[PDB]
């Protein structure tokens, strides 16, 4: 195009893997998924300050390893509630028609509950409705309405007729460049359904639960964590009082996103901004530990996470590594087959071409792992075994004739050893004196 | 090899994988490069050109040979 | 110093006026105000 | 924290403001100050500003000549780091088109934010000097001491009866 | 383009004679022949101290490889005070 | 990109037939006694040095005329042009006049460098050519001028300036006769108001 | 000479002067940032010392890696005094320790094998087009900045860890023997030794102090003009300062 | 003409921003200049603190410096081959279509036109990382087993092919940046 | 600047200062106790020097052995007046301190 300057300078702002997806309840756009780079964009989309999605996004962008670009899922709303089962100024924020920012105010729970409903009616009342029942329900008419917490102790509780188990198959179709999965419903049925979906699609599930049963005595299995443990599901659960209201899921995601899985970076002692220390006693913490329910603890002169143990039992950093190995090994072999088949020289099961896979696999996935410290190497003095990766390929004299008809190669095997981090240290000493 | 050498000189990428699968013998698997171009010699008969390929690691691996893990633990020493 | 004195009429250079007015601007908005090279205020004041 | 007249990022003229609050503004946030400090530093061709022959960028060296992309990127990336409050440069996508002979690069710069040291020169004060009393309140007492006690008694009578 | 290099000049004049008016060393620069003996491009080392006290300010000088004529002119006037 | 900028009158450029090695080095020094403690000011920077070796041959392979060595070299008979003699004549003049040379190198560009020594020899081997070595060091350099840029200056005590009508008397020179372009106006006033040196 | 030649003369002054400004200002920026530390990984990276290379964030803790380090050496020295005795022999007296010196040699190649982005040299190097990225050049302007700014370097060697070392000299040789690479040698020596809480601060000293040079009274000495006031709260100030402070006259 | 005459075509010197004495700046507004640009009607413009030409685009669309180079290649290639044929034919040993003498044209063409182009920067050379093709000039000559008998009667050699790549200059630059702050 | 850097410059000063407290302290106590006696065994060992090697305990008479010693040299020096003596005046000579050096691995 015609350029009217020899130089044009614009000074402006703004602009396993990183991007998380937060499955929220709202109607601010028709699509099922949208990407954002800052909380500012979500405000322009009619997200009220204090709203569930807003809390997650602001928490995720504040971490030391914040993701580059978050994603918001959409599940329909039918009604929303404001619960006042605790009170002292109880400012609330409402946005209607995408522009009407009416920050309702009230001061001093039925009185406040009814008082808040009365204040809303005093408004634009021609576009939204309110009614007290302790809690007060707020309903839109065909108008985008957003309700969020401004102050006080109340907590927002959105409700929807749609079910998470059915929406997730929908969001994936639109786009799938997202790895972390988080949900707002946080009911026992909703959480479990989300956990099962993450398995078949190889996604990492995260959830914070306010259940008091989390740190109940170990013999008592009543919390969600017990159900997932029984089903052997991998989902990074944890217990926090701010799990609602603030949706601290973003804080945890904020510590892992901008960090390549090949480094094997443990999540043991990292600090999560936004979270609040766990105040339970020593016995309670031991109980929760048996549950695989991680806790954020205020440590000696500080506060930090405790352990990245998933519900099944394996440390989280292992799970990301295992997924990262799956993805890269799959793309690397495919990327080579295309080249051969695109030159007319497609690969053949001739036993003279199969061995080439030794170099292809050792090249992209394996070596990159060693240079980053993810994969161990060397020798063991007590087990007397070496840690070097090994690869074995079957010869044409073993492939059953059934496979040759279907042109399938199976039973290839690979071996790896993972580099384990350090979590605890326990000194022991004894001051004996000479005689 | 000549085209690869010219391209490497122009751009800078010189490292490519090298693998040799021996029969009833030791094998090799490492990353190599082109060291020295041979010398042509047009004569009465058909000539021979010898390429020197340098390799990063030159430790030969028993791999295909079986019964090596057990034998290694058998050796005594102090 | 450079205006009317007891011994006739004098002439000031440019730099003294520049420094005086830059000091005035500094006093106007505190010691933190920028007045060199890259400031739009610098380009206005020098011109 | 370098203060200076605010330049509109959209037009390049002084940011007189919206029609409801027209006036003049100073660049206060470090982000805004650094933006214009880079903009002016890159927009002024080297040697073209009188009173300072050493300021500006030497575009004449590259424009109109057959030049190597790599050399230009170094100079572009070097001028940025002349500011004392630049933390780092994140990414740099330098691309050149031979058909139109145009060159266009992208990059971002990260800068922190500081404190204000003193508010004496800007607007407001942070102290809360007391308010003189009214009428004979000082020498004879205040009625609020009665009102608060009455309210406490009423609320306590309210508390005990279950509700 | 040049460098920043040093330069100097040394002048020798007639004998100084005190009279009945203030003495100015300026007017004694010219020699009987007119122009004075000027020395420019010869390695020179000098040290000159000055102060505010009764004693006069004194300075020392050294010159290498002077022409015989100039040295002869100073062999004479050894009883006199050349400016 | 910058070699083509050089013209044949102001920005003269020099190219050697071959350069074998060039080295660049800087030096620093610090106090050898324990410091009193942060007292990080106990260090000084020296001038960087640059040296290289080259050669000029009677049988050049590239005779690009932009090179100032090849100002007027014959195209078909390079050896009769006596190129090595052309280079030396240029080299001594640059060093003798103390020019602030600019070096364009592989990695960086150096400016304000003066030549302190060079060597030339014609050994039995490599006949018909000369080996050249050079050494350079940094220079920390620090009228018709715009009055706006002027600054108060000084010249110390001054005496009678130049051979004038008064300085001539001091040296016993005879007064310069006045050319009679006009001797009616100034004469009555010149002698009455300015007088004569006597 | 000619009027046109005056323009040519002006170019020399500007371009030559502008060159030192870029170098001088950049050096001035160093020695002003105190929240920056430079570390050089001479060796040991692949044996144990990998733990320290992970702690550096490319923003305030920076690592210097070299494509190859041919040799490194460490030599401490001591001095021994000696006095003579009447027995036609010599005795000894106290001794002293003379700091310590470290040197190493390395090479930076224009065809790298291990391009790790965490290394501060490879901040901008292109992954797929290395030779045009000018790695050999990019190392000189970063090594020189460290040395000429008098940074206190920390060396992480395989044998031990050294701190408070100051660079003294270095070399760069593009000999025809190798080409496409630079041979680098460096030497270092041990430089052995406001804000903050009032509790920890102790009695300081500043010596004799003259009149402040940023305000009036210097103008009367420098023979300049006093800065007019900005009017605000007039008739309240002027009555008081004029009576309690007066004017310099 | 005063800006291009004393300048060898092999250097590929663009005419983008050169100053033309005598001309007067074009005073039209921004919209007018954009209109004229679509016309391929170059304008002399008074620039920031100066005045200079804009672009050497001919009526067809190709930049002018290319056109001079293309003509310069035509002339020198034509004289060089002819100048060699005369020598052979003037020694009694005229060139023949024997398939043992044709290949010599590899050295003749690479000698005078092509190499002089590379030393002057006119012709590119090297390798391309994204297209994966090299820029080296190539020359192809047909063998006697392909020349139709009609040409042998007329003693004509046709269908020789050569390849070149031109070194493009720089005309415009457009910076883009964004001052993001840490959190 | 920003407070985030002030919380970083302190770390740079604190950790660096901690290094002297480690190295500087160890030498102080090492000089505050004269009981310990260090010894070095350069060659010698197998030619009957084992008689005294076994005397060394692990607390007071510490011993050091290198994996290999290649060469060791011992030398003494003397000096005399360079002017003719007055004559016997055999006192015109002095003894210097003997030097010892070796290389190991």
């Amino acid at each position: 195009e015609y350029q009217d300057k020899v130089v044009d300078v614009e000074v402006s702002l703004g602009t396993g893997f990183e991007t998380p997806m937060f499955l929220a309840m709202h109607g601010n756009f028709p699509e099922r998924i949208r990407f954002y780079v800052s909380t500012a964009g979500m405000v322009a989309d009619g997200f009220a300050v204090g709203s569930p999605a807003y809390q997650f996004a602001t928490n995720a962008f504040a971490g030391n390893f914040a993701p580059q670009r978050v994603a918001i899922g959409r599940m329909s709303i039918d009604s929303s509630k404001v619960d006042f089962t605790g009170t002292t100024e109880q400012v609330v924020v409402n946005i209607t028609l995408n522009k009407v920012v009416k920050a309702v105010k009230i001061n001093v729970p039925a009185q406040i509950a009814t008082a808040l409903a009365d204040a809303v009616t005093a408004d634009l009342t021609g576009k939204a409705t309110a009614v007290a029942t302790t809690y007060v329900t707020v309903t839109a008419s065909p108008n985008v309405v957003s309700v969020g917490k401004g102050a006080g102790v109340y907590k927002i509780v959105n409700e929807s007729s749609e079910t998470v188990a059915t929406v997730l198959p929908s969001v994936i179709a639109e786009n799938h460049n997202w790895y972390f999965l988080a949900t707002e419903a946080r009911s026992d049925a909703d959480i479990v359904a989300a956990a099962e979906f993450a398995k078949a699609n190889y996604k990492l599930h995260i959830y914070n639960s306010t259940d008091v049963d989390a740190y109940a005595p170990e013999n008592s299995a009543a919390s969600v964590f017990d159900t997932l443990k029984s089903l052997s599901y991998d989902s990074l659960g944890t217990s926090d009082a701010g799990a609602d209201v603030d949706f601290t899921e973003g804080s945890v995601i904020g510590a892992m996103a901008a960090n390549d899985p090949s480094y094997g970076d443990s999540l043991h002692l990292k600090t999560m901004p936004g979270m609040v220390p766990f105040a339970g006693s020593d016995t309670q913490r031991s109980n929760a530990w048996s549950r695989n329910a991680n806790i954020y603890r205020g440590l000696y002169g500080g506060g930090s996470y405790i352990e990245g143990k998933t519900s099944s039992g394996q440390y989280v950093d292992v799970i990301r590594f295992s997924h990262w190995v799956k993805f890269r090994m799959e793309e690397s072999v495919f990327a080579y087959m295309k080249r051969r088949s695109d030159m007319g020289l497609s690969m053949k099961m001739s036993d003279e071409d199969l061995p080439v896979l030794k170099s292809v696999l050792m090249n992209n996935p394996i070596n990159i792992g060693i240079r980053n410290g993810g994969i161990l190497t060397g020798y063991d003095t007590e087990n007397k075994v070496s840690y070097d990766p090994t690869i074995i390929i079957p010869k044409r004299a073993n492939i059953p004739t059934n496979d040759l008809a279907a042109r399938i190669l199976r039973d290839v095997k690979v071996e790896l050893v993972y580099n384990n981090s350090l979590h605890y240290v326990k000194i022991r000493a004894s001051v004996v004196l000479d005689r | 090899l000549a085209q690869w050498q010219r391209q490497a000189n122009v751009t800078g990428l010189i490292y490519l994988p090298v693998q040799v699968e021996g029969s009833q013998g030791l094998s090799l698997n490492t990353i190599g490069w082109i060291q020295k171009q041979p010398d042509l010699s047009y004569g009465t008969e058909v000539g021979q050109m010898d390429w020197e390929i340098g390799v990063l690691d030159a430790w030969l691996s028993p791999d295909q040979i079986q019964g090596i893990a057990a034998g290694i633990t058998g050796l005594l020493g102090l | 110093n450079y205006g009317l004195t007891g011994s006739g009429f004098n002439l000031p250079p440019m730099d003294d006026l520049v420094q005086e007015t830059k000091k005035t601007f500094k006093s106007a908005f505190g010691e933190d105000f920028n007045t060199e090279s890259n400031s739009v205020a610098d380009k206005l004041i020098q011109i | 924290q370098f203060k200076d007249l605010l330049l509109d990022p959209l037009t390049g003229d002084l940011d007189f403001g919206t029609p409801g609050d027209r006036g003049m503004r100073l660049a206060l946030t470090n982000q805004l100050s650094l933006r214009q400090r880079l903009y002016l530093r890159f927009a002024i061709w080297a040697g073209d500003w009188y009173f300072d022959e050493t300021f500006g960028f030497p575009y004449r060296t590259f424009v109109g000549k057959k030049t190597v992309k790599a050399v230009l990127d170094g100079r572009i990336k070097s001028e940025v780091r002349q500011e004392p409050d630049v933390l780092q440069i994140t990414d740099f996508q330098s691309t050149m088109d031979v058909v139109s002979r145009s060159y266009k690069c992208f990059f971002t710069v990260v800068t922190a934010e500081g404190e204000e040291i003193s508010l004496a020169f800007v607007g407001e004060d942070e102290y809360q000097y007391p308010t003189p009393p009214e009428s004979n309140v000082q020498l004879c007492g205040d009625e609020g001491v009665i009102i608060n006690f009455k309210n406490k008694l009423y609320y306590l009578i309210n508390f005990r009866l279950p509700k | 383009m040049r460098a920043m290099e040093r330069t100097y000049t040394l002048v020798i004049g007639r004998p100084v004679v005190i009279g009945e008016k203030p003495v100015n060393i300026e007017k004694f620069a010219n020699t009987s022949k007119g122009d004075a003996y000027e020395i420019k491009d010869l390695h020179i080392e000098f040290n000159v101290k000055k102060d505010n006290s009764k004693e006069p300010n004194k300075g020392y000088v050294t010159v290498y490889n002077l022409s015989d004529e100039v040295v002869n002119y100073l062999s004479v006037n050894q009883r006199e005070s050349l400016a | 990109n910058e070699f083509e900028r050089k013209n044949r009158t102001d920005d003269l450029a020099i190219l050697f037939d071959s350069v074998t090695t060039h080295t660049y080095t800087k030096d620093y020094n610090k106090s050898s006694y324990a410091v009193e403690s942060k007292a990080s000011d106990h260090v000084t920077t020296q001038d960087g040095k640059f040296t290289f070796s080259g050669t000029v041959t009677d049988s050049p392979y590239l005779i690009d005329p932009r090179n100032m060595i090849d100002r007027d070299t014959d195209k078909e008979n390079p050896m009769l042009a006596r190129r090595p003699a052309k280079a030396i004549e240029i080299l001594e003049l640059i060093a003798d006049s103390h020019q602030l040379v600019t070096l364009v190198t592989e990695d960086n560009i150096l400016s304000n460098y003066v030549i302190t020594s060079f060597q030339v020899d014609r050994s039995s081997e490599a006949g018909s050519s000369i080996n050249v070595q050079v050494t350079l060091e940094e220079f920390r350099f620090k009228r018709t001028s715009d009055p706006k840029k002027a600054k108060n200056a000084n010249t110390g005590t001054k005496q009678t300036a130049e051979d004038g009508a008064v300085d001539d008397s001091a040296k016993q020179k005879r007064q310069t006769p006045y050319i009679g372009k006009n001797a009616e106006t100034k004469e009555r006033w010149e002698n009455a108001a300015i007088g004569t040196t006597d | 000479i000619s009027p046109a030649q005056q323009a040519q003369a002006d170019k020399r002054a500007r371009d030559a002067a502008a060159a030192k400004r870029k170098q001088d200002t950049e050096v001035s920026n160093a020695k002003s940032r105190e929240d920056i530390q430079y570390t050089m990984f001479v060796s040991g990276l692949r044996r144990g010392r990998l733990n320290e290379f992970e702690r550096k964030n490319r923003t305030d803790d920076l690592a210097i890696l070299f494509d190859s380090v041919t040799t490194h050496t460490y030599t401490k020295d001591y001095n021994k005094s000696s006095y003579a005795v009447e027995s036609k022999a010599k005795a000894s007296d106290h001794v002293t320790t003379q700091d310590g010196k470290f040197t190493f040699s390395g090479t930076v190649t224009d065809s790298p094998y291990l391009i790790d982005p965490r290394n501060m040299i490879d901040r901008d190097t292109d992954k797929e087009n290395p030779m045009l990225a000018r790695r050999p050049a990019k190392a000189i302007e970063i090594l020189e900045l460290i040395a000429d700014s008098h940074q206190l370097v920390t060396l992480v060697t395989e044998d031990n860890i050294l701190s408070n070392y100051v660079i003294t000299s270095f070399q760069v040789d593009r000999s025809s023997e190798a080409g496409s690479s630079i041979n680098v040698q460096v030497t270092l020596e041990e430089f052995r030794f406001r804000t903050s809480d009032p509790k920890k601060a102790k009695n300081a000293n500043t010596g004799t102090k003259q009149t402040a040079e940023d305000g009036a009274v210097d103008d009367s000495a420098k023979q300049k003009r006093q800065t007019p006031y900005i009017g605000k709260n007039a008739e309240t100030k002027e009555r008081w300062e004029n009576a309690a402070i007066g004017t310099t006259d």
